């Protein structure tokens, strides 16, 4: 995937 | 050259921060759940829990000379409570954005946060913890910071702008910039704790783990030894060795002369997030909080 947001 | 020994594991909700208290034999975790848990690891008993919000909780300290516990979550409040009585203390907005990490100053009323909204912040307990100061610079979410235990007037910042920043209590810019080659970003950032090597250490999602000289402001070695997201990378306080944990599932214990892994422990929590040493170094003691719930460790 092109973004991977650190949320978990 | 060690022995070590599993002193207790909790099964919970996945454990995101972690703390030992220096003189009672407890952890405390924050969880992804919002909820923050007090543990005695040597009788295996819950001491205190408390339901802070419903989102995550991703930083938590002690501050044992005041009694309390602060917390940092995603619904961008700082909160401390005094763990004796359970009491809130305080509650604030501290940044418009998730906290990332807390550190709390070893001898002055303060206690840096740093946030997704780009910056670190400095708050004074004395004050009526007052925002004293914003530290501007970086250009990503800051994930970690981290006072020098052995000058802590200052204090670093890693970031996933792919540096660490060092910074002085009352100077706007920093000292420096270390652009770590980590091309996904700083996910953590530690101190050595001893006189004998001006050394830091950062952890990243590109797999590596670095160890940098802030005199030289230098790369000193990179070590690669995860097969997914390194999540952190500190210093033991008493042993020559350094520990790291990532999504692989695993912790990995470095030999810190030799830069190679000389343990590799798959305590069975799936993704490891977080990472805590005793501060004094009983029984060697540390604690990792995984997916899962945490583990405490003795080493020998």
């Amino acid at each position: 995937c092109t973004f991977k947001t650190k949320t978990n | 050259k060690l022995d070590i020994k599993k002193t207790f594991s909790n099964r919970s909700d996945r454990v995101k921060g972690i703390d030992f208290h220096p003189t009672e034999p407890w952890v405390l975790t924050t969880l992804y759940s919002g909820r923050v848990e007090l543990w005695n690891y040597e009788t295996q008993v819950e001491v205190r829990s408390i339901q802070v919000t419903e989102t995550p909780v991703r930083a938590g300290k002690f501050i044992a000379r005041k009694n309390w516990i602060i917390v940092g979550s995603d619904d961008f409040r700082i909160r401390v409570f005094n763990y004796n009585t359970g009491e809130k203390v305080v509650d604030f907005e501290a940044h418009p954005d998730y906290i990332r990490s807390i550190a709390v100053h070893p001898t002055k009323p303060y206690v840096l946060s740093g946030s997704d909204d780009l910056t670190v912040k400095l708050w004074n307990w004395e004050n009526n913890w007052a925002l004293e100061q914003t530290f501007e610079g970086h250009e990503h979410f800051v994930m970690c910071v981290a006072f020098n235990p052995k000058d802590p007037s200052t204090f670093a910042s890693g970031c996933l702008d792919r540096t660490v920043k060092v910074w002085s209590l009352g100077q706007s810019t920093p000292n420096f910039t270390l652009t770590t080659g980590q091309e996904r970003g700083v996910n953590y950032v530690d101190y050595y704790p001893l006189p004998d090597k001006p050394y830091m250490i950062t952890a990243s999602d590109d797999l590596t783990i670095k160890i940098w000289d802030y005199q030289t402001k230098s790369c000193v070695a990179t070590l690669e030894g995860h097969m997914s997201n390194v999540s952190f990378a500190v210093f033991h306080p008493t042993l020559p060795i350094i520990i790291s944990g990532s999504e692989d599932g695993t912790l990995k214990i470095w030999n810190s002369s030799t830069y190679k892994v000389e343990k590799t422990l798959n305590v069975g929590l799936e993704r490891s997030w977080c990472i805590a040493t005793h501060p004094t170094g009983r029984k060697n003691y540390i604690a990792s909080g995984f997916d899962n719930g945490f583990t405490v460790l003795s080493l020998g």
